[PDB]
RNA sequence: UACGGUGCUGAAGCAACAAAUGCCCUGCUUCCAGGAAAAGCCUCUAAGCAUCAGGUAACAUCAAAUCGUACCCCAAACCGA
RNA sequence: CGAAGGUGUGCUGUGAGGCAUGCUGGAGGUAUCAGAAGUGCGAAUGCUGACAUAAGUAACGAUAAAGCGGGUGAAAAGCCCGCUCGCCGGAAGACCAAGGGUUCCUGUCCAACGUUAAUCGGGGCAGGGUGAGUCGACCCCUAAGGCGAGGCCGAAAGGCGUAGUCGAUGGGAAACAGGUUAAUAUUCCUGUACUUGGUGUUACUGCGAAGGGGGGACGGAGAAGGCUAUGUUGGCCGGGCG
RNA sequence: UAAGGUGAUAUGAACCGUUAUAACCGGCGAUUUCCGAAUGGGGAAACCCAGUGUGUUUCGACACACUAUCAUUAACUGAAUCCAUAGGUUAAUGAGGCGAACCGGGGGAACUGAAACAUCUAAGUACCCCGAGGAAAAGAAAUCAACCGAGAUUCCCCCAGUAGCGGCGAGCGAACGGGGAGCAGCCCAGAGCCUGAAUCAGUGUGUGUGUUAGUGGAAGCGUCUGGAAAGGCGCGCGAUACAGGGUGACAGCCCCGUACACAAAAAUGCACAUGCUGUGAGCUCGAUGAGUAGGGCGGGACACGUGGUAUCCUGUCUGAAUAUGGGGGGACCAUCCUCCAAGGCUAAAUACUCCUGACUGACCGAUAGUGAACCAGUACCGUGAGGGAAAGGCGAAAAGAAC
């Protein structure tokens, strides 16, 4: 059966990127908390 | 400055080799010094060697060659230079 | 080598840098090719290289 | 014109296997690998110069590094930029 | 936004309050009115979002006194 | 033959018939529900340059970088622990 | 000359408990009288870890199917080689996009992984392997849509949108056959091609855009003719005489 | 500063160094790819593609620099449109982004409590947004008081769970006045006389005094048990040092320290000192914040829910007197007292800790203490925001077990 996730990058990336999160300040904000939490990965980048 | 240096004659303080003398052939940053027949060990080497295990410097005093015995040293300059001295008889080593 | 190095001029810094430089190929090609057991020069070389840029720098 | 500088900063090491073997033998092709950020126009000066020989023809391909397990921490080595220089008939290099 | 060029006057908020005095959240808007301000010393007309307030401050200061204030804030206009 | 695979050498290499959903066909016929855009491309001149630049053809010569390229891909390599 | 802790034993108090001591342990412990509490667990379908039970039970994942000989090996139903058998064949074959990312090839190993064994593996370890003017991306061009200098609007954050600028799933130059590696190939080699642009040489010559026009440039269905891919048969050539 | 050294897992290899260019530590420099505000344009972050100027070329090309946006200022230019203005180009200067709390401001819940619930509560809390600083804000009476007086602001202890507010329910909850911490006052709304006197900023440079490496730093032996002594026993010694850590068991005297005494080429905080630059004090005479105060309507803030409701703020409509005047004294009037709004600045006492150093704990000791003692915001889970573990101990020494 189809399932949920089905892959594309180019999707990945516009929908989840650092550019897109960059884009607005809800999108920065996330990359605030997610260096404040020190994560590795800061986005699906 | 260091008080024990590589080629001192020293005496063994502390340990099996209590009262044993010998040379400073190393000395470890960890505060471990190897002297010449002094703490032997037999390794298993993939024979079985004899071989020096290194000794804590704190367990090694200088050896004074005129009084016979372990001594202290102390530092002090002397034209200019800083030297070693022994507490004992205040003579440069 | 750097007291002997700052009595040249740029002319012969350069010259100098160029040396180190073909020295530097010739020495990672032996080290490739693996007839090269004095490995210590390979650092000794770059290091020199610092030295010489650094040098042309302060005369700049 | 390429300055002699960055001409001897391309070239990184002969590749030793028996695809390269062969390409010399049968081909008169060297393998090298060369810097990442080299360009074919790079190469060819490079070999020119340094080698002394004249060259045909650069291909260049981009060997990305594998991924390997030492002990239970993933690492992995690094992508690296291998050359197939084709020499002209008579070079003997 | 709804800013008056001359008081500064703008959206304030309060409550609306019912007879058994339920609480609502609103707002105050100034009575804001684009104007077309006849500039005598420039000979020209210099249009305003201006609040009747701020008008009836224009009367009194004189036009030229206003535009002078507007551009010590940096009011452009 | 190192039995996995190589080396060596190599004849004939034509015709008839059948034949696509592929090509001619971005066609033709017909219908109403009436069927992208922009560049490359061709052509026209404006300001401008004006026997200069530029255009056109042949000839010669140089250039064409960079990144991808393994492998799976109706699947044991993707989505389903 | 053996602390805490662990594990026995003996004695002891009305009880919570206490004391002594064998063994283990191998460096801490702490009287008394006071002082302070993360101070006492069997339950909360409590929380975490460990380990039972059912039980050596169910099951081992399409009922396409195996048999034998030889090899290797400590060991072979399963690996390799061979012969036979069976199964798919508009697929269960072949090539890709997407997605994955070394799974590819070679050597070596069999703990764990593989629902069994495993000498085998998409498993471990090491080494190798991806070659382009012409394929694709990048690039030029735009669609939906996105962003958007100024701008208009909005308590702030922001919203919308002009000029623009991005955005393929669409438009835009050019390479084929043969050969070759353990593993790449329209990329390497052989043979034979083609495209666009730069510079120069000769000739003739109105060139010039951010503008105009043309073109690119487009639907559904249906019909038939001409073809080729491709197949079949004959001829031809080589081999055969069961 | 030095006799050792080339960071770790982590040995080896090849070396460097031992009286001073080994290494190490500190000051000041140099270098500092790409992405990221990211700023030459673009973009699916770490990539793709330019323009312009210069310089160099082996004619293939190469190197370096600059080129975002907005604001302000200046120059040059420049429509409809005559002058002009809008607009355009260039230059200079500044901004932009990030950051744990504290701070000021713009917005602003609900669960909940009221044993239901709507007024009320929770609460101007959570949260979102803007802006700042080392603190912020506030601040020099149109303040209180009570006929006596006080004398800016802020913070602490009282006053007091009082007076009040309140479906007079649940709840909310002052001030006056007192005790303290700290203390500081000024300027413009303007001419004159007069010199540039006061004092705050930027840039110096001596003087200390701290910061960023360091230096010296006392005094123990014998014997017993033991694998080992720092323990027992004996006899000594230092102490302005018996803080603490280490060493084969528990060390004042073995080691590192500690008390104490010293130290800086260079950079730098601070405090005074004297320059230069700008800034102008003193004095006399004059001036004294208007779409404002006040009002009507609506709302909000005040402990105070419209109440008999003073006072403050203002969305809306109005609108004085301006010192022979005006504000306040809790409806309102009279009298008396007190203050001077509609301009501004201002240290200290106060708030906080992402971070640095030192020290402390009747705080934890691996299911505790951080989620994390360990390569943890990791593995792993999730499209994503986001969620989020488990896992410490050989020995004194690897002597880590040749054969
Ligand atoms: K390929
Ligand atoms: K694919
Ligand atoms: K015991
Ligand atoms: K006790
Ligand atoms: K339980
Ligand atoms: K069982
Ligand atoms: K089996
Ligand atoms: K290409
Ligand atoms: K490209
Ligand atoms: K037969
Ligand atoms: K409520
Ligand atoms: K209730
Ligand atoms: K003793
Ligand atoms: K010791
Ligand atoms: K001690
Ligand atoms: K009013
Ligand atoms: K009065
Ligand atoms: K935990
Ligand atoms: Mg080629
Ligand atoms: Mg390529
Ligand atoms: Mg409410
Ligand atoms: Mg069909
Ligand atoms: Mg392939
Ligand atoms: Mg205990
Ligand atoms: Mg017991
Ligand atoms: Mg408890
Ligand atoms: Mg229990
Ligand atoms: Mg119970
Ligand atoms: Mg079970
Ligand atoms: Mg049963
Ligand atoms: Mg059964
Ligand atoms: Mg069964
Ligand atoms: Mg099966
Ligand atoms: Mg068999
Ligand atoms: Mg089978
Ligand atoms: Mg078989
Ligand atoms: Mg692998
Ligand atoms: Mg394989
Ligand atoms: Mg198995
Ligand atoms: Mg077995
Ligand atoms: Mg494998
Ligand atoms: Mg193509
Ligand atoms: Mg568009
Ligand atoms: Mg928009
Ligand atoms: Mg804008
Ligand atoms: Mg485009
Ligand atoms: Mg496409
Ligand atoms: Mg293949
Ligand atoms: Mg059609
Ligand atoms: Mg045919
Ligand atoms: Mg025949
Ligand atoms: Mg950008
Ligand atoms: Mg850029
Ligand atoms: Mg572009
Ligand atoms: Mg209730
Ligand atoms: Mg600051
Ligand atoms: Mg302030
Ligand atoms: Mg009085
Ligand atoms: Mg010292
Ligand atoms: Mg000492
Ligand atoms: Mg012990
Ligand atoms: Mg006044
Ligand atoms: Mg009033
Ligand atoms: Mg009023
Ligand atoms: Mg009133
Ligand atoms: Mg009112
Ligand atoms: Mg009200
Ligand atoms: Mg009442
Ligand atoms: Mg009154
Ligand atoms: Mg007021
Ligand atoms: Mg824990
Ligand atoms: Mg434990
Ligand atoms: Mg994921
Ligand atoms: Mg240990």
């Amino acid at each position: 059966m189809k399932r949920t996730f089905q892959p594309s990058v180019l999707k990945r990336n516009r929908s989840h990127g650092f550019r897109a999160r960059m884009a607005t300040k809800n999108g920065r904000q996330v990359l605030a908390r997610r260096r404040a939490k020190g994560r590795a990965r800061l986005t699906v980048s | 400055a260091a008080k024990i240096r590589r080629d001192d004659e020293v005496i063994v303080l502390t340990g099996k080799d209590k009262g044993k003398r010998g040379k400073v052939k190393n000395v470890l940053s960890s505060g471990k010094v190897i002297v010449e027949g002094i703490n032997l060990v037999k390794k298993h080497q993939k024979g079985i060697v004899e071989k020096e295990a290194a000794i804590q410097v704190s367990n090694v005093a200088i050896f004074n060659a005129a009084t016979g015995k372990a001594d202290r040293v102390g530092f002090r300059f002397e034209d200019g230079k800083k030297v070693r001295f022994f507490k004992s008889n205040s003579e440069t080593i | 080598k750097a007291k002997e190095l700052r009595e040249k001029s740029v002319e012969e810094l350069n010259t100098e840098l160029l040396n180190l430089l073909r020295e530097q190929f010739n020495l990672r090609m032996q080290a490739a090719s693996g007839q090269l057991q004095q490995s210590h020069l390979l650092k000794q070389v770059r290091r020199d290289v610092a030295r010489v840029k650094t040098l042309l720098n302060e005369k700049a | 014109m390429i300055r002699e500088e960055r001409l001897l900063k391309v070239l990184r090491a002969p590749h030793v296997s028996e695809k390269a073997s062969t390409a010399m033998e049968k081909s008169n092709t060297i393998v090298l690998k060369v810097a990442k950020d080299a360009t074919k126009a790079e190469i060819k000066a490079a070999v020119q110069k340094l080698f002394e020989v004249e060259v045909e023809v650069v291909n260049t391909l981009v060997v990305k590094g594998k991924v390997k397990r030492h002990g239970q921490r993933i690492g992995r080595r690094s992508d690296w930029k291998k050359a197939y220089v084709t020499l002209k008939e008579g070079q003997n290099l | 936004s709804r800013v008056c060029q001359v008081t500064g006057k703008r959206p304030v908020t309060g409550n609306n309050r019912s007879h058994a005095l339920n609480a609502t959240k609103r707002r105050f808007l100034p009575n804001l009115h684009s104007h077309r301000f006849w500039v005598e010393s420039e000979k020209r007309f210099v249009t305003l979002r201006v609040s009747a307030k701020g008008m009836r401050v224009i009367d009194k200061k004189g036009i030229d006194t206003v535009l002078a204030e507007l551009r010590a804030r940096g009011e452009k206009y």
